[PDB]
């Protein structure tokens, strides 16, 4: 019964991703990369967008009991170097492949949030006054 | 008094920054001036960042570092007095984000130390012999 | 005093400066029913704030005119009728009269109305086509939701051409009307 | 002639239409999105895009000017030149009647992001040229771009297909004089604790 | 006059170590230190990326002063010089060009070497050598006692 | 002006401040207690947005933002509040040195193009791997 | 920061603002209020800022400059000062 519940929101959704801060660290990886040719005022903008995704696996090692710390500076290099592929294990702190474990995540929850994120936020950096009437 | 904690830390640095932010102005030869006020009254109209520190009247412990940092800088060379100042003050500032990282001080001293050394054989790659002089000459422009 | 009334203008006029334009931001205002209404236009914007200046009532009135008989100019005519203000201090510390200051502006505003027909260059034909329609209602269209406006060109465009009747050579009955065409939304 | 029953939006919905005969004025335009609030400033959108619609008739509903701050800055240059020739005391109106025209350009510099410094002597340098003739020549269509995308400076606005109807500019004029002309004329209020 | 031109070419000159100025030392150490925060960790890596940002002051400040926008100088002074450092392990290169500099007079960038700004290696070492022995001694300090 | 930015940046991160520990499966749970004298806990940022129900605009647009998360999709709820706060974060240092707030929306913009691009790069389609529906689970 | 831009500008205008009326020919006469209970009625501009009491530091830099020119030429004194002074005001 576990396996079937396994490969059943496998099957609903088509668009897999390979999580534990993989796929998180390559697109902040790759904005970097990209960013010389937005070089000018819009690159140091980019720049803060691609620290600001390492919030996200953050959070899960300091909920679970690991060091972010450390794991944030031991990840960069495995996945620079070599494979991209090697993410952050959920059990015992290590560097490790998450398409090894066969721990999969869906892509249309980072798509759709990614796009929410964004929107929600251009909402508010364009109000410069709030008013409130009383009633 | 004493006061420890992280209450003196933020202290020190915005001490420095305080400090800073009055020598950015002269920063380079395009900058900007600045007057010094005595008790007596008087004052004086002077570009030159060295002689501002030494006139320049801070009580901080280490307000007074930067004056013996520009003391220093005279006696050897004489030249970047503002720079050196402003890049010793830029560390400061940064080390507060570290703090909320609960990052420890002897890491980032330590740290600090490991890029120090490194950076040196860095700049071996940068500087060079003087070149360039066939074909062309890059001593008409520096006069 | 005359200074005075243009600074309570002031305290709104920089928010209608950040208004027209396709770059333009928005601002919250929270509607007195517990309901956040956001929104461009000005001229929606005035009547759910609470102005208590008598003075700022005059530009809130003058706003009207552009929402009703036009469609267009409700952050312009806010930014142009601030800005004629701040202009006019200098003239009053000059100690200059707000009678040659207004004479001023009717002496310049003949010669700018005047000016306005040669500044006509191509005029549109009134074809009412599928793709006619879409060059003058793009910029109406625009200075909102910067990015649709191409796609919400092909949905208004196919609309008013379905208003509009097939006609010729009457310039005397009129056509299209305002309250024809209701939007709907659904999320 | 037909009246079904479409899901719109994810609920089943009863429509209303025709098709060709019995012709109706009343149109509807549908639409969809996820977030609540962005559906509310496109619907009004439409209004005020469909009111437009309105000034296209007799009264000037054809003739168009260039937008984007193209027509404010040149303007500007044909009310300088007017200043020095009516004389008296309307001199000093006159040039401050053109330097109110400053603040459309500047805002739309201001709101993109650009530099007051950038916009500012870019606009005056393309709209006052040498030219060895009496007709006007190059282009007297720049207008304030939005940047951020191709390389550096403006362009022409009519590649866009973007404009002011006269019409709006036109009456516009006229009601921003009469707004300033009350204020200006007031030079004392009496009002109560409120 | 002239004797006041020719010590500037004289005191260049007189040391046979020299680097381009106008923001070139400080922004290729800024490229170096970034690979190399990677090589060590150890929770080393967030300090030499913060010591390798901090050298971006000096540009910084000299574009206010310019009337240029720091933004765009200091922005596109790193993606200049990161683009060069890609074939300079490689030992090979071809539109490959160091020595990207910056011009406070004109507010362009222009390359220092033909531009004529050099400052010696002594003041250069001697310069990040001392303003972190001070900083040293400042974070050192965890508590104020005044009597 | 300006100002008004900054106070909304602090209204952000004192609602992702809260949501920052109920990240993650094992992470810590948030106990609300309502003016009906009813505790309940939830582990999913979604009821417990909902019980608060804030007054302030930008606080209010995160709440409406999850329940969109949770009810289309249903994973995700508390990411979508943690990734569009710390983005905040990032940009409340840029007004500081005079930087323009279009330009930090527009650069963001540009980032979600190209990030976008790299998700289907990154994700796992095999075609001829010589696969069915099977093998592959 | 920008306070002390401002400053300057109106320590300026402060020296300027005495001397609005002393230019020209037909300049007024001035009276100086000493603490000792003394009074200047002499309407010369260049004579009354020697004796003028000055805080911001800007102000007492008009000073010295308006005694060059005083050594130099006998007039035109208050004539530099107000029309430098007007300079930062459209600035």
């Amino acid at each position: 019964h576990d396996a079937i519940m396994i490969v059943k929101r496998a099957l609903q959704n088509k668009l897999i991703v390979a999580g534990g801060g993989a796929t998180e660290m390559e697109v902040s990886k790759c904005l970097r990369d990209y960013s010389k040719t937005i070089a000018g005022k819009q690159q140091m903008i980019i720049n803060a967008f691609a620290k600001a995704l390492e919030v996200i696996p953050r959070q899960l090692c300091e909920n679970a009991g690991f060091d972010a710390i450390e794991i944030l500076n031991k990840l960069r290099l495995a996945h620079s170097k070599g494979e991209k592929w090697y993410g952050v294990v959920f059990e015992t702190e290590n560097i490790g492949d998450n398409f090894a474990k066969f721990v999969w995540e869906p892509a249309l929850v980072k798509i759709n949030a990614l796009n929410s994120a964004t929107e929600a936020t251009n909402l508010i950096l364009s109000v410069d006054e709030t008013i409130t009437n009383k009633g | 008094e004493k006061i420890s904690g992280d209450d003196i830390r933020n202290q020190n640095v915005l001490a420095t920054m305080a400090v800073a932010n009055v020598v950015k102005s002269s920063l380079g030869p395009v900058g900007l001036d600045k007057m010094l006020v005595d008790d007596i009254g008087d004052f004086t109209v002077t570009n030159d960042g060295a002689t501002i520190l030494s006139l320049l009247d801070v009580q901080h412990p280490a307000g007074k570092i930067l004056v013996e940092l520009a003391q220093q800088q005279d006696r050897e060379i004489g030249d970047g007095t503002t720079s050196v100042v402003i890049i010793a003050s830029e560390l400061l500032k940064r080390a507060n984000e570290l703090v909320k990282n609960k990052i420890h001080p002897t890491t980032i001293i330590t740290g600090f130390r490991v890029a120090l050394r490194e950076a040196i054989r860095f700049i071996n790659e940068v500087l060079s012999t003087s070149v360039d002089t066939l074909g062309k000459e890059t001593l008409i422009n520096i006069a | 005093q005359i200074i005075k009334s243009i600074a309570a203008i002031r305290e709104l006029h920089q928010m209608c400066l950040t208004s027209m334009g396709p770059c333009g931001r928005n601002k919250i205002i929270v509607n007195h029913l517990g309901k956040i209404i956001i929104t461009n236009d000005a001229a929606t914007m005035l009547r759910e704030l609470d102005i208590v200046h008598p003075a700022v009532k005059v530009l809130v009135m003058a706003t009207e005119q552009q929402k009703i008989d036009m469609g267009d100019g409700t952050n312009l005519v806010m930014i142009l009728a601030g800005e004629l203000l701040n202009v006019s201090e200098k003239l009053i510390s000059m100690g200059l009269s707000a009678v040659e200051i207004i004479q001023g502006y009717n002496m310049a505003r003949k010669f700018t109305l005047k000016e306005l027909d040669e500044m006509v260059v191509g005029e549109i034909t009134d074809k009412n086509d599928k793709n006619e329609l879409l060059k003058m209602i793009k910029p109406v269209i625009s200075s909102k939701k910067y990015g649709s406006e191409d796609i919400l060109s092909e949905l208004v465009s196919e609309a008013v051409s379905h208003v509009l009747p097939v006609a010729q050579q009457a310039g005397e009955i009129p056509y299209f009307n305002v309250d024809s065409i209701r939007v709907v939304k659904i999320m | 002639e037909t009246v079904k029953t479409m899901e719109i939006g994810g609920d089943r919905v009863t429509v209303f239409k025709q098709e060709q005969g019995e012709i109706s004025r009343t149109s509807t335009i549908i639409l969809r999105g996820a977030t609540q609030n962005n559906l509310d400033d496109i619907e009004r959108a439409i209004d005020d895009g469909v009111a437009a619609v309105k000034g296209l008739m007799k009264p000037s509903g054809g003739k168009l000017l260039p937008g984007a701050g193209a027509t404010e800055i040149e303007l500007i240059s044909r009310i300088t030149k007017y200043g020095e020739r009516t004389p008296g005391l309307l001199q000093l109106a006159i040039k401050q009647f053109a330097v109110a025209f400053e603040v459309v350009p500047r805002t739309l510099a201001e709101t993109a992001g650009l530099d007051v410094n950038e916009v500012l002597p870019n606009l005056y340098a393309a709209h006052n040229v040498t030219e060895p003739g009496a007709v006007k020549t190059d282009h007297l269509y720049k207008g304030v771009d939005i940047d951020g995308e191709s390389d550096e400076g403006v362009k022409d606005i009519r590649e866009e297909n973007i404009y002011d109807m006269l019409a709006t500019k036109k009456f516009a004029i006229n009601v921003a004089t009469e707004a300033a002309t009350t204020v200006l004329s007031i030079d004392q209020i009496i009002m109560a604790k409120k | 006059s002239l004797h006041d031109s020719l010590s500037v070419v004289k005191r260049t000159l007189e040391s046979g170590n020299v680097v381009p100025g106008g923001g070139c030392v400080e922004a290729a150490l800024n490229i170096y230190l970034d690979n190399f925060a990677t090589t060590v960790g150890s929770r080393e890596q967030l300090a030499i990326a913060e010591f390798a940002a901090a050298l971006l002051i000096i540009p910084k400040t000299l574009a206010v002063n310019a009337a240029k926008d720091s933004s765009e100088l200091v922005a596109k002074l790193r993606s200049y010089h990161a683009a060069s450092q890609m074939a300079k392990p490689e030992d090979v290169k071809r539109r490959s060009y160091r020595n990207y500099g910056l011009d406070l007079i004109r507010g362009k960038i222009v390359d220092e070497i033909h531009a004529g700004v050099l400052e010696p290696t002594i003041s250069k070492v001697k310069s990040l050598k001392s303003a972190l022995e001070a900083c040293v001694a400042i974070l050192r300090i965890d508590t104020m006692i005044t009597v | 002006g300006k100002g008004q930015i900054i106070s909304n940046i602090n209204a952000c991160v004192a609602v992702q401040e809260a949501l920052k520990p109920t990240l993650g499966p094992l992470g810590s749970d948030i106990l609300i207690v309502t003016s009906n004298q009813k505790t309940t806990i939830s582990n999913d940022g979604a009821t417990i947005l909902k019980l608060l129900d804030v007054v302030h605009p930008a606080a209010k647009t995160l709440v409406d933002i999850s329940r969109a998360q949770d009810a289309e999709v249903g994973d995700g709820t508390t990411s979508v509040t943690i990734l569009a706060g710390e983005l905040m974060k990032e940009a409340k240092p840029f007004l500081e040195e005079g930087i323009s707030s279009h330009l930090i929306m527009k650069g963001y913009r540009k980032a979600v193009s190209l990030a976008v691009e790299k998700i289907n790069e990154l994700a796992v389609d095999i075609t001829s791997e010589k696969s069915s529906g099977r093998e592959l689970l | 920061g920008r306070q002390a831009q401002i400053s300057n500008i109106t320590a300026a205008k402060a020296v300027a603002d005495v001397i609005r009326t002393c230019l020209g020919p037909k300049a007024m006469l001035k009276m100086l209020l000493d603490p000792m209970g003394g009074l200047v009625l002499t309407n010369d501009g260049h004579a009354i800022l020697r004796e003028i009491d000055v805080a911001h530091p800007a102000a007492k830099s008009m000073l010295e400059l308006s005694r060059t020119q005083d050594e130099e030429v006998g007039d035109g004194t208050t004539t530099v000062i107000i029309l430098a002074g007007e300079i930062l005001a459209q600035c």
